[PDB]
């Protein structure tokens, strides 16, 4: 069981991951710990574009941009954050081109804009070719360009680490973070990094759903692991279903149909889209086409497809792990899709969340440095590792009738034809029942090889554990929010009911093992100009 | 421990092994024949005896899978000139390829008919 | 309305970056070969004086000039080792002095790299072929030829 | 920097171009041997004195020496640079080659340079 | 577009200018004398056509302009030589060139009198 | 680059040739049939009618001439103080060993028995 002495310790390789990594890389004496290789990371099946408001090819502002993305967000987002995100916006996407990234150019050579859904003039008069782009493949390129800079900056990155838990030491003010419990995919050797600073750039977590756009590997293990050290979570019922879904599989459509004459088509032999909603033809939000194909099929085949999470771990605008409402970890960090920065609110706007990343991310490698450079180390209990151990131990050695398949296609299975686009009560109490089955099935489950030199049944069993610790958050908290805003959409109560709801909510995780109760709090929308309105 | 397995790629793979070959046998022929050319600054009868030796039916037989040799190198080494100086050459790769199939084959059913019509009349 | 951007690409073949203003200038070549090629044309030039300007002077100046030039005169003059070596010198002399002065003057005319690269090989080719003429007639002269 | 500087860039414009050259000479030796009146039933010592009687014909077979045995020589070089796995095992292959291939083209140029038709 | 503009500079760029122009001309028609000289090897006869076809006065005019071109190289490449080896060379450069301003004059004006002379007797 | 490891590469192999080459050369001169006392223009052209002596001797040339002048170079590089000097000095053994070179070569090829 090795240790090492660092300082931060970034946990993803992602976008954020790596943009933190190229910020507090040479600041301090940075580790990045990835389970993939840094270039196998969801970003690069990111095909749209990133829109910043350049105002190369038309003019706008930064105003615009930030009320697009408030009234896209169905009035759930932080107007703070969101204001921030566009200004630093701009100056985002210049860097990421300082930094040699190939985007498309202008006849005059600037960068090229395209534009995208609803990205609208001003208050809703016209779109505003706003969306930066490198090409088909605009998610590739970020990150091959923030690769070849934690290249060039030789940052040390320690590939195929599935990093399990952290060690939290608590203080008379309270719990600070210290260093997380990796294990080495390749040799099975537990590894223990000492740290001042900790980032999670860990992405979503859309593997809990039959029919999905996420790769294999986006199982939710930020999420899962800030919500087993007794952190809370916030409002994780709002999963954007893309509606271009390939109702074979579930990969997305978003390849060329999107900026062209997609003529929806379905039913028998019709056209339904005006007859449903008029007054825009298909570049509506991508919930509200949703959940019109949804119910038009309650009365090339596409469907869709659990596609982003707009929950995750709750942050401040540095980045930071706010423990309550108000207070705050020392020495954690978020960053990405895993971060709940309260940016997309309700329902996320396209091209906005490769912003976000560069952003946040960004921000939130500074804070994690300039906090290492001002600290100092705080202390470790005895042997931190004693909880993964057992942890890795106890799945190892046992015998049961139960296989991680199973479990895990029942899961999907129940969390797809039950907590999906259209939701009601008895759904999720039968979502419920049936989450509870496979968390007491869970318990009792074999693996095959026992070895230790790259053990995959093993890790695909932790992450059948996490994914139904985040299963049963999902559905406990769309049973709690009785009311219908944003990728949320429930048939008992069809519409915003804005009295009571304007909150976000989070919840808290009781007990210790895995079927535990969850409690669940409330958290104030921060508001500052666009009060609610439709 | 060594596996052993088979690529299965291009075809442009095997031309190149082809390449490397024909190449390395007339590069050890080329040794050998120079030196008894050689012998021709010793003696008349030295040459004459060495190179009638050399007119036998194995040495015919061997005569024709050299030209065969050496016309497959001289064809594919164009192909490759080709690919390397012409700005447009990896395009058409395999449309050379093609070429000098039929182009080999041409010539060296055309080669071995004359040579076989020597050593008939000869015997 | 803004001013189109200009066009860095000088040929297919050439990396613009190349060429880039702040881009360090290093050697691009065999290293102290240019050394060497300019101390050849002096010390060749000192020696082609004499050889190339007493051929000439033998040739036109002394009995009867070119009137007096025919095969015998060549087979007369080519059966001393002075002659035989002396041509030898100034074939060999001369054209590896052309042959590095046509370099330069193809390095310093022509625009574009794919045409230095063809002038240089015919160049190369030109000379290589007048070196292997001249010196297979020089070395296999025999004054019997018919 | 592991050898001479700009040598394989040479190597390799070497073997193009040699090869546009030897496509004409061993092919055409080739024919005006095998294919052209008996083929090698109408050599002999007098058929190579006659031949090598005419500056044509030497220069021909001393340009197609020289050509050919660089070209070669530089094929198995590489070709021993990509099958020899021990350092001592290519020097003494590179060593080999060198010394056989600086043999042949001293023995082929002796034997055009030097050659007389009346030897007896 | 391309404008046509004289520099009118030192007299060493004329000298350069000459240096070139005598240098290639020598270096095309040592090609051609090579290759005539090559004739020698297939016959008596053959050698002796083509050079009596070398002694015509169209021709005896030529060989008095590849003269001129000769000396001069020769002479400006003597002056080129001392100027990168002579540490006091680029002083008197200048000097040199009327120096072998003179040179060429006399050996010049001796040169195309004998030839002269040859091409008259005949 | 590179030139220092082969040109030390050559005089070793250079000199495992010369042994033979230079050994029996004088062994074959001074002391087979009469030495000294039997040498002249006829025992020349009887040696130089045969391949044997004929490649003997220009193997002898090239590689004795190669092998002393990089000698040569060494020497002169551990001996000459000043830049100019060693420049002028290196010049003057490369022509004195290319005029060498070049006149062994010329007599080995263009000998004929029949002069007078
Ligand atoms: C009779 C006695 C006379 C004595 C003769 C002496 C022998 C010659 C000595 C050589 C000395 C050099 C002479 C010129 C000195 C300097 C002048 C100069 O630099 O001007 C350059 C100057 C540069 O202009 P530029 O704007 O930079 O280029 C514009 C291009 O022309 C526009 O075209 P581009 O931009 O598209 O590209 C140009 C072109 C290349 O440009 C050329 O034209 C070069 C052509 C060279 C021929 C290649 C032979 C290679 C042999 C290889 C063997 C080893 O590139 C190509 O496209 C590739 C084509 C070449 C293919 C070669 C391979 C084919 C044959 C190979 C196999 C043959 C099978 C048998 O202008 C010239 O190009 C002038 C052309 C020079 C012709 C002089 C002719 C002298 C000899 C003719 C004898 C009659
Ligand atoms: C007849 C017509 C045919 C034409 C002939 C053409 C002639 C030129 C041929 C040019 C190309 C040659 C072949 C090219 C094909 C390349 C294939 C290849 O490289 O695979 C290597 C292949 C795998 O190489 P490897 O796995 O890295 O090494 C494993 C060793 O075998 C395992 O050995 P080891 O691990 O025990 O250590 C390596 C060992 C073995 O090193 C060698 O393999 C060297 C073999 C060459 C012999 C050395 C001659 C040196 C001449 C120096 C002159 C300057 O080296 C030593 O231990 C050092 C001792 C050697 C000292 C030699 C010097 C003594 C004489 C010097 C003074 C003389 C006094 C008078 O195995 C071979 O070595 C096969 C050898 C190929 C035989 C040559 C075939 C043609 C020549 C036969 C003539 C009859
Ligand atoms: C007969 C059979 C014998 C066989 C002969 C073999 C032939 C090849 C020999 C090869 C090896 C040569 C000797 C090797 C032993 C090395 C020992 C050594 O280096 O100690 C140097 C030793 C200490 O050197 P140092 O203390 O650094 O310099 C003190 C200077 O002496 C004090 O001088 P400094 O401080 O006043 O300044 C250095 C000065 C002195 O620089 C020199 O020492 C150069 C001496 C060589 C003469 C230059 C010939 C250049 C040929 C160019 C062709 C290309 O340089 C200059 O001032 C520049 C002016 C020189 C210009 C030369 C060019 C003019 C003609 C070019 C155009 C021709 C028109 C036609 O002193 C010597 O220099 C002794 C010289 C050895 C005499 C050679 C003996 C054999 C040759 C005699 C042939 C009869
Ligand atoms: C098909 C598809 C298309 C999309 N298109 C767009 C688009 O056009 N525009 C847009 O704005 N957004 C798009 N998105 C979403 C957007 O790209 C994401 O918000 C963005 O990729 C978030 O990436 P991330 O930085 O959160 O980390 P990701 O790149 O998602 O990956 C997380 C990283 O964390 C590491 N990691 C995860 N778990 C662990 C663990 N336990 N231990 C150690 N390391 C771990 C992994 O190595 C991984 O590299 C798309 C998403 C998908 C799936
Ligand atoms: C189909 C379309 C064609 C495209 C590709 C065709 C590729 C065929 C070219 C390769 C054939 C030749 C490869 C090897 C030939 C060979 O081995 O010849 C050696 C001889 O080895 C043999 O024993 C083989 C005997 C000849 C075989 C008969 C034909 C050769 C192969 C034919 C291929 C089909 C055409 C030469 O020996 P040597 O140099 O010592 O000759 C000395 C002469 N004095
Ligand atoms: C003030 C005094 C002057 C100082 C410096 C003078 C320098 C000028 C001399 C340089 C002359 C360069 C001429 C080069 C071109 C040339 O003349 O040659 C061509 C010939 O062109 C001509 O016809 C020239 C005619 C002869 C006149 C040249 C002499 C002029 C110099 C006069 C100096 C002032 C008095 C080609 O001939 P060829 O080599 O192909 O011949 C082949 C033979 N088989
Ligand atoms: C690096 C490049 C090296 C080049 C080496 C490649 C050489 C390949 C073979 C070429 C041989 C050339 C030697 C010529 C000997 C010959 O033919 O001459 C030998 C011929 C005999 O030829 P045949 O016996 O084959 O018929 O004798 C004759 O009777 C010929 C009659 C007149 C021919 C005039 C030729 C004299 C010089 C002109 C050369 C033409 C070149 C023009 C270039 C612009
Ligand atoms: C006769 C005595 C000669 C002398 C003293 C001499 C001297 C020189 C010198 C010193 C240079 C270099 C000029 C420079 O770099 O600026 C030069 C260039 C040149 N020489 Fe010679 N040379 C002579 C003969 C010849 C011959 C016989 C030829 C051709 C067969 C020739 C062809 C050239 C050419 C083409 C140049 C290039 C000119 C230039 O680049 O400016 N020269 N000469
Ligand atoms: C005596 C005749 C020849 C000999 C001894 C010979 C030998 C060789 C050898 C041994 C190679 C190495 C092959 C390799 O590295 O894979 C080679 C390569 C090559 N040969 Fe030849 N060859 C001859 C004739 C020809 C001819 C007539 C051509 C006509 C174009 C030619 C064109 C080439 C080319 C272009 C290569 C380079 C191949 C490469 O780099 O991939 N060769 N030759
Ligand atoms: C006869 C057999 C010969 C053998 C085995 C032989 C061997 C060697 C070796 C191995 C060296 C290198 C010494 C060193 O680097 O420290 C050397 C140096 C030298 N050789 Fe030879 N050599 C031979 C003949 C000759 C001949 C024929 C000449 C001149 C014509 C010659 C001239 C020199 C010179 C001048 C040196 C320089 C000495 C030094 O730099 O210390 N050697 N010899």
């Amino acid at each position: 069981i090795q240790e090492h002495r660092y300082d931060v310790v970034i946990v993803g390789a992602g976008g954020a991951g790596m943009r933190a990594a190229v910020e507090a890389g040479p600041r301090a004496r940075t580790a990045v710990l990835t389970k993939l290789y840094p270039t196998r990371s969801h970003t690069g099946a990111a095909q749209g574009g990133m829109c910043a408001a350049l105002a190369n090819v038309e003019e706008d502002n930064w105003e615009w941009h930030t009320f697009d993305t408030v009234k896209g967000g169905d009035y759930l987002a932080d107007q703070d954050a969101v204001e921030i995100m566009c200004k630093e916006a701009i100056d985002a996407v210049l860097d990421l081109e300082k930094m040699g990234m190939p985007f498309n150019r202008t006849p005059e050579g600037r960068i090229d804009q395209r534009r995208f859904g609803g990205h609208t003039r001003d208050h809703g008069k016209a779109p505003v070719r706003r969306a930066c782009y490198a090409a088909d493949r605009t998610g590739h390129m970020i990150l091959q360009t923030l690769y070849q800079n934690c290249v060039k900056h030789d940052v040390e990155f320690f590939n195929e680490f599935y990093a399990l838990d952290i060690a939290l030491t608590e203080t008379p003010a309270g719990p600070v973070a210290t260093g997380v419990i990796a294990y080495e995919l390749a040799t099975g050797d537990i590894h223990v990094f000492h740290a001042k600073a900790i980032v999670f750039a860990t992405g979503g977590s859309g593997r809990m759903y039959k029919t999905t756009s996420n790769a294999h590997t986006l199982t939710g293990d930020g999420l899962g692991i800030v919500f087993r050290k007794g952190l809370p979570l916030e409002d994780m019922e709002f999963h954007q279903f893309h509606p271009t879904g390939l109702a074979g599989l579930g990969i997305l459509i978003s390849e060329a149909v999107r900026g062209e004459g997609g003529r929806l088509l379905n039913g028998e032999g019709e056209r339904f889209m005006e007859r449903y909603a008029p007054t825009i033809v298909d570049l509506a939000p991508r919930d509200i086409v949703a959940r019109s194909m949804v119910l038009e099929v309650l009365e090339v085949p596409v469907y869709p497809t659990c596609h982003y999470v707009m929950g995750g771990i709750p942050t401040t605008v540095n980045g930071q792990v706010l423990r309550d409402n108000t207070n705050v970890i020392p020495g954690l960090y978020a960053a990405g899709e895993c971060a709940c920065v309260s940016v997309h609110g309700a329902n996320r706007l396209g091209t906005n969340s490769l912003l976000d990343i560069n952003v946040f991310g960004r921000r939130a490698g500074i804070a994690a440095a300039e906090y290492a450079q001002n600290h100092n180390f705080v202390d470790m209990p005895e042997n931190p590792a004693e909880m993964v151990v057992g942890w890795v131990g106890d799945i190892l050695s046992e015998h049961g009738n139960e296989r991680v398949a199973d479990i895990r296609g029942a899961l999907q299975q129940s969390m797809d034809n039950n907590a999906a686009v259209f939701r009601t009560e008895e759904t999720l109490k039968q979502a419920l029942t049936d989450i509870h089955a496979l968390k007491e099935r869970y318990s009792r489950i074999t693996v095959h090889d026992k070895g230790k030199r790259y053990n995959s049944d093993l890790l695909e069993a932790i992450e059948l554990g996490f994914l139904l610790e985040l299963a049963e958050v999902t559905v406990v908290g769309a049973l709690n929010r009785k009311e219908s805003r944003g990728g949320h959409a429930r048939e008992d109560y069809p519409n915003r009911d804005d009295t009571n709801y304007m909150r976000h909510t989070m919840a808290y995780k009781q007990g210790t093992d895995l079927l535990s109760d969850i409690r669940l709090d409330y958290k104030p929308v921060v508001q500052t100009r666009y009060e609610p309105m439709e | 421990t060594r596996r052993r397995t088979l690529y299965r790629g291009d075809p442009g793979m095997w031309s190149w092994v082809l390449h490397r070959i024909t190449g390395a046998t007339i590069f050890f022929f080329l040794f050998v024949h120079v030196l008894d050319t050689a012998l021709v600054r010793v003696s008349p009868q030295a040459y004459n005896e060495v190179i009638e030796t050399y007119k036998t039916p194995i040495v015919g037989l061997m005569e024709i899978g050299l030209v065969a040799a050496v016309l497959f190198h001289a064809l594919n080494g164009i192909r490759v000139i080709l690919i390397d100086f012409w700005a447009k050459g990896p395009r058409y790769q395999r449309q050379m390829l093609a070429v000098i199939a039929g182009l080999f084959l041409v010539i060296f059913i055309a080669a071995v008919g004359v040579i076989g019509m020597h050593m008939v009349e000869r015997f | 309305l803004g001013r189109p951007a200009p066009v860095m690409e000088r040929e297919h073949d050439r990396p613009a970056a190349l060429d880039h203003p702040r881009a360090p200038r290093k050697p691009r070549g065999i290293p102290y070969f240019e050394k060497y090629a300019w101390l050849f044309m002096r010390f060749s030039g000192i020696a082609l004086v004499f050889l190339a300007l007493g051929h000439l002077f033998i040739m036109l100046m002394w009995q009867d000039g070119v009137y007096r030039i025919d095969f015998n005169y060549v087979a007369e003059r080519w059966a001393s080792p002075f002659w035989q070596i002396w041509d030898m010198a100034l074939l060999w002399l001369a054209m590896i002095h052309g042959a590095n002065g046509m370099r330069t003057i193809i390095g310093d005319y022509a625009r574009k790299n794919v045409t230095k690269f063809w002038l240089n090989s015919l160049l190369l080719l030109a000379t290589g072929f007048t070196l292997v003429l001249g010196s297979y007639v020089l070395v296999t002269f025999d004054a019997n030829i018919s």
